[PDB]
């Protein structure tokens, strides 16, 4: 996997040596290479995974996210070069470091072979996206988001350590390909319920799970455009990839440890779907659709079954498509009016009709029109979720009512009606901005027609 | 070179790549000694891969 | 630990048996990164003293880089030795104690029962 | 000239530049010295020449 | 550096050059005192180093190509606005005041720092033991407000007590009516609006609060309009005095290298310059400041290190 | 202070630690150890003001009853062994008096209330002496009486040093009490592994020096003792928001900086002792000590406090300060975790 | 009052300066650039070489391959007469139950 | 519209004998 975490970190010397006008030119013209570069992962098999070397390897569920991944980090560039423009040169480039030193993070996050290097990268994560948020986010409240982004993920994550050191000090290794065949069954008992917590709690903060989920739309509100798509994109997915990697360890204490997460989940995403109903905020909105969306993920990676793991990829990969480009949208709204109000623009089909036929076609993502992969996800999961109960359909299909009542009303409030008089500064979409709806768009429809390469290890 | 920025990138690729395939050497225990893949070594052939 | 093992030998960094081993190369990658960790604290000394940062001082910045793969060079020889005692001393205790560590008869999954967990 | 006083790293410390030099010439060639006498060494207590 | 611990460990005692003639002298009086000159006498008679008044450029001209700054950069801060609007909306009166006192500050560390390393002395115009007798003279005019003192008094309680007093104060007596006349003599538009009580406060707080204390901690001398036009008996009077109170007379090697190592070091004399004492007069946000810290850095010589500008034409910079 | 005597003095502090560390006689333990003292409350009172003199007081009276009470271990050590051999000593009562008087000597905590005081009434550089080199004399000599040692007393010492040393930095302005703070909780840290591998205490004691001196160094760099004077740096020194901002985001032992580096090989060794709950409520507890890290952050990277005007002054002048090993502390204190096999140097 | 403060800027229009403006940059030519550096190798090199790179993967994860290979066996034994698949995924002869 | 940056009201929060 060395042949992608060098040319990202040839992507610093790439900035720091660029000329003023040219870091956003140089950097997004080899981030795409590198985005290019990254589908030769698609070398996958249909039993043995792509494995590198002892540090590095990649199976059929990493590979998306790193495709995710190292196609995020142009489009991040786009999207934040426009609020930057007046920054100063050295904060700029420093910006774009953060930029590719958490790229650089999340690409030998995927891969590592081992867990507690994993741990480390997935911890080393925090920092980039905390100084993102707390150095270049807008209001007073970017230092509270940054600390209860820190804080419910390290108060996660300190157990994990414990309990990964533990798996070390037991079975003898945390290599993964090791403990895909030195597995041995986790009991029932006090200290393998608390072991199934430290295992599973950091990376329910990070999915987020509901009840732990408060971090989130204050991060993902106070973040700028940049780190608002890494962390709905990339960074929740971070605590997906890793409840499918630990939950090889936890059987089958798993199959009675699921059963409050679950509901915490099931109702969760009836609950932050209908607090959707009733933002104010546009991007606190989108925020609390990725906590409804993420939750269909928690269940399908608890109930464990091959429908269900296909679905949650499908729907991580899916909604990392639909939140950035959802972001972006009211990022490009937010560029003209200052005001992330909701009810404030409106209208805004009469003076930009481009830009709302790209409203409407992340809507429709949003609330997972067929043959969509966000479509392709959530019915797998609504497959493997009846059978696991046949009751759950009832809060499955509630929840498909819901989440087309919040994206369509995100479609009308903005876009439909009549405009607001006294806003005039509604300049016309301009071509970065229609070319990074595209860039998110189109891959997320050309992904229907091979939608095989986004269904995870056990296709 | 005028546009000598250009290059940091993509030899930082294929030198990366060039890594990877000197790992590789460094993984060959098992090198036509699997008992999916072992086979005769065909005439002008002294490894199985690289 | 390991206390008593360099205690009849006292205050010696690498030991005469240390030579026995094999040095690390000069393209050791440990050896690479304690020379960019000299070179970066090359960069933050004109950083912090406001001086051009890649171009003022390359003797002070090759001193740097110098300073550091030399003393990391016999940091790594004695991270090698050190580990090397270990296992020494760990396959030297294992063959003078068989009893404490018996061949572990390995049972094929053909006689071995594993208890069927259902996820349904 | 530009400035009103004359700084005091206006004109490189040639005796420091050239201790700078000298003192990391010595140390390279050293350790190369070092290493060349600890792979003979390897290569003569464990016989492989 | 050039001085240090190790200078002083190889023998540079600062008592081998402190001769006779080395005395740190102070010439004070009004603002038309006709004093500016009396300085420069004391200075081509006793043979010491005239340090002109500081004004708001003086930082500026010990530093870079020792022409004057924009006022953005040094100063934000304008005397002739002082003079047009003493009591002003956006607080240039104590603006003015601190930029002032920092400005005598690094001045009486430079003077400090030739005494001490050359052993000649110093003649200043209006050092920092008296600059509070502006602060005052424009407090008691309502130019400034109570928090000013205040912030000014902390500033110059931790600022001061670090140095030695002058051993020679030279006041000048010149009063209002002829300060007046004097000013309307030199024909300024700006300083022709100069009231009555400012300078008759001027004079209040020099007699009778800044005189009196330094009658203790020096030798003071006072001189009318016309005996100080003979500089001849000035000089007598200074090359006659005997000298014996101040802490001038308990300084040996060692306090007096604590010192000179103090006033070589220009980042730690003017280190409570900018305590954060948050005074609407004196504070600047976080914007205005990154703004105009930006645009001071993309002055010519002032990127980086003195020695360490191309564009100014310094060489040999890979080896330095 | 006369510089020969200045360095004469430094010598006798380095004499004394040095003769802690290799002497065999118990004897000549408690002289290095008075020695020390001894020579370093004229570092403590090198500005002559009330508040030196009144922390030079408590640290000569705490550290005078922490030698009686070593004196004392040592002569109950002579009573119930008949010699003087510095190795584990043969009477737990020796024990218990000879843990308190290195407890008292770390300032660890319940005997921690002296250090954010001291380390408050003494210059930035008396500090960095006391919060670096006098932890090794009283390391040491626990380092060779761990087989003595109650576990239950060391590990008592240690869980109340670290969460004294959390709650205590949480409600601080001062730098210098925000080290000492830091300082107790880190010693707590130190101690709870010292029964297990002191191997790790050694190399916790090592990365705790590196990232204490280089925020010392930065801190006399900057000429700050204040957080709100700490935050005027960005408009006269940008680099060295960074630096701080790095080495803060260092002490709190967050991936993939090194002072995550011990904490985690101490959580290494304390799960191969079978010890789960214990390291668990440690690194809990250490968010304590990342938050009042991220308070300084907030205060002086990541946000721009306002500054005053005659900041603009000191924009004319470059610092003439020796920055002592600065880049080389700043480097080794962020980026040494891909080194931390290294650790076996220590063994 | 309060204290010395830069007002409030206002916001820039890119299409004031320049009304052929990508949004890119305010320098024309780089914004120029900046848009056919996006363009090419955006969708010309990532999405149209991508999605051909894509659909033509030597048999992603030998799918095509399981077909073909299950129509080698279903033939070898709809014409031995064998059963389609053995509920038992290994041999019985080859494994021992713990007795009771 | 621009970046929000501490006014006089956050900084004297952390200027206090304690926190
Ligand atoms: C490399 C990494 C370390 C670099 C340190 C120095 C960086 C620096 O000085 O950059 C300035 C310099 C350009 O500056 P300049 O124009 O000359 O003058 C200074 C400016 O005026 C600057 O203007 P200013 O100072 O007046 O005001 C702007 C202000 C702007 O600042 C602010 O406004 C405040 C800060 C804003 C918010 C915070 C943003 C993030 C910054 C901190 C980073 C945090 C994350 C780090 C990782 C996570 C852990 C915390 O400050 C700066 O920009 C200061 C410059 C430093 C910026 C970069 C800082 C890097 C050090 C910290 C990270 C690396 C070390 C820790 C890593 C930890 C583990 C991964 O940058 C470079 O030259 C970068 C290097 C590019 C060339 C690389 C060549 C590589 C060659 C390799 C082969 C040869 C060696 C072989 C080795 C092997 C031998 C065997
Ligand atoms: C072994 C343990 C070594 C521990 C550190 C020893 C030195 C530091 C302690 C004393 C001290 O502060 O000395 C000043 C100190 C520089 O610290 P600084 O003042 O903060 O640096 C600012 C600039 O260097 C100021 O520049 P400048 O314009 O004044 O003149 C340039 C200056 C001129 O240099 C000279 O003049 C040197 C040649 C004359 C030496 C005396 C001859 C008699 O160049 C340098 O000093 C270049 C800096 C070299 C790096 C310093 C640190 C060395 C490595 C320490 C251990 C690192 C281990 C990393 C492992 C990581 C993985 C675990 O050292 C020197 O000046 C000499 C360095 C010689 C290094 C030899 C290393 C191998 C020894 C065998
Ligand atoms: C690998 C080769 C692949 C080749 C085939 C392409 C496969 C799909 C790729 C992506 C297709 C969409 C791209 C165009 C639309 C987006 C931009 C837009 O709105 O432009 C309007 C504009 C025309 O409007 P205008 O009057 O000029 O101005 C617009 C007004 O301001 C305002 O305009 P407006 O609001 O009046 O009109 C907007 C309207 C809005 O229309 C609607 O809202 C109605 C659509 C939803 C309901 C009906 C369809 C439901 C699903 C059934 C269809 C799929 C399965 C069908 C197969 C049978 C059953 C299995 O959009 C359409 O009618 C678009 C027709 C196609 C819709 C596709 C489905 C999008 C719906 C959401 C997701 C549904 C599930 C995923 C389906 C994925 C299928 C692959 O179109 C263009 O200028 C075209 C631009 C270039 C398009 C390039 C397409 C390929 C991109 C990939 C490049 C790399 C691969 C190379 C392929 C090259 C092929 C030539
Ligand atoms: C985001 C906020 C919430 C985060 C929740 C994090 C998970 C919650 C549960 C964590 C428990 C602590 C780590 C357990 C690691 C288990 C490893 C292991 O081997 O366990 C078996 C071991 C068993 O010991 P053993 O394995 O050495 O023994 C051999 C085996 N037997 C037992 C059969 C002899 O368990 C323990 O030793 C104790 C486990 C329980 C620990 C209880 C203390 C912590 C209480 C919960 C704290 C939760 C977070 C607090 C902070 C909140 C925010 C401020
Ligand atoms: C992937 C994980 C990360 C997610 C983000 C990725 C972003 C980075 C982007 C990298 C490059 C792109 C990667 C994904 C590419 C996906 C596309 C792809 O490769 O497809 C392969 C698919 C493969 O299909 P296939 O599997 O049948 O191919 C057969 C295999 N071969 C060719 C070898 C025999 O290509 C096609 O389907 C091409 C068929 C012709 C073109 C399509 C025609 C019909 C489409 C609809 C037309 C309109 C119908 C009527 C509609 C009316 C209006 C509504
Ligand atoms: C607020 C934000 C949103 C929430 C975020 C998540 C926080 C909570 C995370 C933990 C949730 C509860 C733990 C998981 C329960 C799984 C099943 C279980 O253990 O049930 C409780 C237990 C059932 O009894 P039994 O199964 O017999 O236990 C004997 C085991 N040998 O019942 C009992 O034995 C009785 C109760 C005993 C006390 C248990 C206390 C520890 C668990 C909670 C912490
Ligand atoms: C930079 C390192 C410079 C080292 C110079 C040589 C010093 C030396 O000879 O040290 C001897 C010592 C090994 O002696 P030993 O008896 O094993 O120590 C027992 C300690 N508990 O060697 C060591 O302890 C080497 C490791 C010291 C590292 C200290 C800085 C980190
Ligand atoms: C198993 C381990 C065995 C032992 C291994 C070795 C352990 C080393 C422990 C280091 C302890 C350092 C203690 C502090 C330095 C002592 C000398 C001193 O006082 O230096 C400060 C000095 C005072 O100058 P002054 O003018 O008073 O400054 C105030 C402003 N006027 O000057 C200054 O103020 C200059 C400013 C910068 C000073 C930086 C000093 C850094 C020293 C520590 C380096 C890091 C530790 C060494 C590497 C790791 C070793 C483990
Ligand atoms: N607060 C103040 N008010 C007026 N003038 C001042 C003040 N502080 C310093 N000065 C300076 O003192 C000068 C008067 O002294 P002189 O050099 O005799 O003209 C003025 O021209 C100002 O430059």
């Amino acid at each position: 996997m060395l042949k992608y975490i060098i040319p990202t970190m040839m992507l610093m010397p790439l900035t720091w040596l660029s000329k003023n006008s040219m870091i956003w030119i140089n950097t997004t013209l080899h981030s795409l290479l590198i985005s290019l570069t990254s589908l030769l992962l698609l070398n996958q098999f249909g039993d043995n995974s792509l494995n590198f070397s002892l540090t590095f390897f990649s199976d059929s569920l990493s590979t998306p996210l790193l495709i995710l991944t190292m196609w995020l980090l142009p489009l991040m560039l786009m999207a934040s070069q426009h609020h930057l423009s007046k920054e100063n040169l050295a904060r700029k480039k420093l910006f774009i470091s953060m930029l590719i030193l958490l790229q650089l993070f999340l690409i030998m996050t995927f891969t590592a072979t081992e867990l507690i290097f994993f741990y480390i990268m997935f911890e080393a994560t925090l920092v980039p996206t905390l100084i993102i948020i707390t150095r270049w986010g807008n209001q007073t409240e970017r230092l509270n988001a940054g600390l209860y982004f820190l804080f419910y993920t390290l108060a996660g994550s300190l157990p994990l350590l414990v309990a990964l050191i533990y798996i070390q000090n037991t079975m003898g290794s945390l290599n993964f390909l090791i403990l895909q065949y030195w597995v041995q069954p986790m009991p029932n008992s006090w200290s393998n319920t608390f072991m199934w917590l430290a295992c599973m709690m950091a990376f329910m903060v990070k999915m987020p799970l509901y009840g732990l989920h408060l971090w989130l739309p204050k991060a993902h509100v106070e973040a700028p455009i940049a780190g608002s798509m890494v962390l709905a994109a990339i960074l929740l997915k971070l605590g997906g990839y890793g409840m499918m990697r630990i939950t090889l360890l936890l059987n089958p204490i798993t199959d009675f440890m699921a059963y409050p997460f679950i509901m915490l989940s099931l109702w969760g995403m009836i609950m932050t779907s209908s607090i959707c109903l009733r933002q104010t905020d546009l991007k606190s909105l989108i925020a609390y659709s990725s906590v409804s969306h993420m939750a269909l993920v928690i269940v399908a990676i608890l109930i464990q079954t091959p429908w269900s793991y296909m679905g949650a990829t499908a729907l991580m990969i899916a909604h990392g498509l639909t939140s950035s480009m959802l972001f972006c949208l009211a990022n490009s709204n937010y560029e003209r009016v200052h005001s992330r109000t909701m009810i404030l623009a409106r209208g805004l089909q009469t003076l930009l009709p481009l830009m709302a036929a790209w409203w409407l076609l992340a809507s429709l993502t949003n609330l997972a029109l067929p043959p969509s992969i966000n479509l392709i996800g959530e019915l797998f999961v609504v497959m493997s979720t009846f059978s696991w109960s046949n009751i759950t359909i009832i809060l499955m299909g509630l929840n498909m009512v819901i989440t087309a009542l919040y994206s369509l009303y995100m479609l009308i409030t903005t876009q439909r009606g009549k405009h607001t008089h006294h806003i005039n500064n509604i300049l016309p979409s301009f071509t970065r901005e229609n070319a990074l709806m595209s860039l998110h768009m189109l891959p997320l429809l050309l992904l229907s027609l091979n939608p095989k390469i986004i269904l995870g290890p056990l296709y | 070179r005028d546009h000598w920025i250009h290059v940091l990138v993509p030899v930082g690729f294929v030198f990366g790549y060039y890594l990877d395939r000197k790992n590789d050497e460094k993984l060959a225990a098992f090198r036509n000694k699997s008992l999916l893949y072992k086979r005769e070594l065909k005439p002008q052939e002294e490894v199985t891969w690289k | 630990m390991m206390t008593g093992r360099q205690a009849r030998a006292p205050l010696q960094f690498l030991p005469d048996e240390a030579r026995s081993l094999p040095p690390p190369k000069l393209t050791d990658p440990r050896l690479a990164y304690i020379g960019f960790l000299g070179y970066c604290s090359g960069l933050i000394d004109n950083a912090i003293r406001r001086r051009p940062v890649l171009s003022a001082g390359l003797h002070r910045q090759f001193l740097y880089i110098t300073s550091f793969v030399f003393v990391g060079y016999y940091l790594l020889k004695r991270q090698d030795y050190m580990y090397a005692v270990r296992d020494h001393d760990m396959f030297s205790y294992i063959k003078s104690h068989p009893e404490d560590f018996p061949e572990k008869d390995k049972k094929t999954y053909r006689e071995v029962f594993e208890e069927f967990h259902p996820v349904r | 000239k530009f400035y009103i006083q004359e700084p005091p790293h206006g004109s490189p410390n040639w005796l420091k530049v050239g201790l700078t030099l000298g003192t990391s010439a010595f140390l390279w060639i050293y350790l190369i010295k070092q290493h060349n006498e600890d792979v003979l060494e390897y290569k003569r207590r464990n016989g492989l020449e | 550096l050039q001085y240090g611990p190790l200078a002083y460990i190889l023998g540079e005692k600062t008592t081998k050059k402190m001769t006779e003639n080395s005395k740190l002298i102070t010439v004070d009086g009004n603002i038309c005192s006709g004093k500016s000159k009396l300085a420069k006498e004391v200075a081509e008679k006793l043979g010491l180093k005239h340090f002109p008044e500081a004004g708001i450029h003086y930082a500026d001209s010990t530093t870079g190509d020792g022409k004057p700054l924009p006022v953005r950069f040094s100063g934000n801060c304008s005397l002739e606005k002082f003079y047009d609007d003493p009591k002003s909306n956006d607080g240039n009166s104590y603006r003015l005041q601190a930029w002032l006192y920092a400005s005598r500050l690094l001045q009486y560390a430079d003077a400090l720092e030739h005494l001490l390393s050359t052993g000649q002395g110093v003649v200043l115009e209006r050092s920092i033991y008296s600059d509070f007798v502006f602060l005052e003279a424009m407090y008691r005019q309502g130019f400034i407000r109570k928090q000013c003192v205040d912030h000014y008094n902390q500033v110059k309680k931790v600022t001061v007590c670090e140095y030695l007093p002058p051993h020679v104060v030279i006041y000048v007596d010149v009063p209002v009516s002829e300060v007046q006349s004097r000013i309307q003599k030199k024909g300024n538009p700006h300083e022709m609006k100069i009231t009555s009580a400012y300078l008759q406060d001027i004079e209040n707080v020099y007699k009778g609060t800044f005189l009196p204390e330094m009658s203790e901690k020096c030798e003071v001398l006072q001189y009318s309009a016309w005996e100080a036009e003979d500089a001849e008996k000035v000089v007598e009077d200074i090359q006659y005095l005997k000298y014996d109170k101040g802490p001038w007379l308990d300084q040996d090697d060692r306090k007096l290298h604590n010192l000179r190592m103090l006033v070589q070091d220009k980042l730690e004399v003017l280190n409570y310059t900018s305590i954060p004492v948050f005074l609407p007069e004196v504070t600047i946000g976080a914007h205005q400041s990154d703004r105009v810290f930006q645009e001071f850095t993309e002055l010519p010589g002032r990127k980086y290190r003195a020695g360490y500008n191309e564009d100014v034409g310094d060489k040999w910079i890979w080896l330095k | 202070m006369n510089p020969i005597i200045l360095i004469i003095i430094l010598m006798t502090v380095m004499l004394g630690t040095i003769i802690v560390m290799i002497s065999t006689h118990w004897l000549l333990i408690w002289i290095g150890f008075e020695m020390n003292m001894l020579a370093i409350i004229p570092i403590m009172m090198k500005k002559h003001n009330p508040r030196a003199t009144e922390a030079s007081t408590k640290y000569f009276l705490t550290q005078s009853t922490a030698s009686m009470l070593l004196m004392m271990a040592i002569i109950i050590n002579l009573m119930f062994s008949g010699q003087w051999t510095v190795m584990k000593l043969f009477n737990p009562m020796a024990s218990m008096l000879m843990t308190m008087a290195l407890a008292m000597k770390l300032g660890m905590a319940p005997f921690h209330f002296w250090v954010p005081e001291v380390t408050q009434g003494i210059p930035l550089s008396s500090g960095l002496i006391l919060l670096t080199w006098q932890k090794l004399a009283p390391m040491s000599v626990l380092y060779q009486i761990l087989p003595s040692i109650n576990l239950d007393l060391i590990l008592t010492l240690s869980i109340l040093s670290i969460t004294i040393g959390g709650w205590g930095g949480l409600n601080q302005t001062q730098l210098r009490k925000i080290m000492a703070y830091s300082s107790i909780a880190h010693m707590g840290w130190m101690t709870a592994v010292l029964l297990y591998n002191p191997t790790m205490t050694l190399l916790n004691l090592i990365i705790y020096i590196i990232m204490t001196s280089t925020m010392f160094t930065l801190f006399m760099a900057n000429s700050t003792t204040t957080t709100l004077s700490l935050s005027h740096t960005w408009n006269k020194a940008p680099i060295m928001t960074i630096l701080v901002l790095i080495t803060l985001l260092s002490m709190g032992g967050l991936p993939p900086l090194s002072g995550f580096m011990p904490k985690w090989m101490i959580i290494q060794e304390m799960t191969k002792n079978d010890s789960i709950i214990l390291p668990t409520l440690m690194a809990i507890t250490a968010l304590l000590n990342l938050y009042f890290y991220m308070r300084l952050t907030y205060s002086t990277a990541l946000t721009m406090f306002p500054s005053t005007n005659n900041m603009k002054m000191k924009w004319q002048f470059p610092t003439t300060k020796r920055m002592t090993l600065l880049p080389t502390m700043t480097v080794l204190s962020t980026m040494l975790l891909p080194l931390t096999p290294i650790l076996s140097i220590l063994e | 009052l309060r204290w010395q403060e830069d007002p409030e800027p206002e916001d820039e229009n890119l299409y004031e300066k320049n009304p052929d403006s990508h949004g890119y940059d305010k320098d024309p030519a780089v914004d120029v650039w900046n848009m056919r550096v996006v363009f090419f190798f955006g969708f010309s090199i990532v999405l149209v070489l991508g999605s051909t790179f894509v659909a033509y993967l030597p048999d992603y994860r030998m799918q095509e391959w399981a077909r073909r290979e299950a129509e080698r066996l279903v033939k070898y034994r709809e014409a031995h007469g064998l059963p389609l698949m053995e509920s038992n995924c290994f041999d019985p002869s080859k494994i021992q139950l713990p007795e009771d | 519209a621009r970046q929000w940056q501490p006014d006089v009201e956050w900084a004297e929060q952390y200027g206090g004998a304690v926190m």
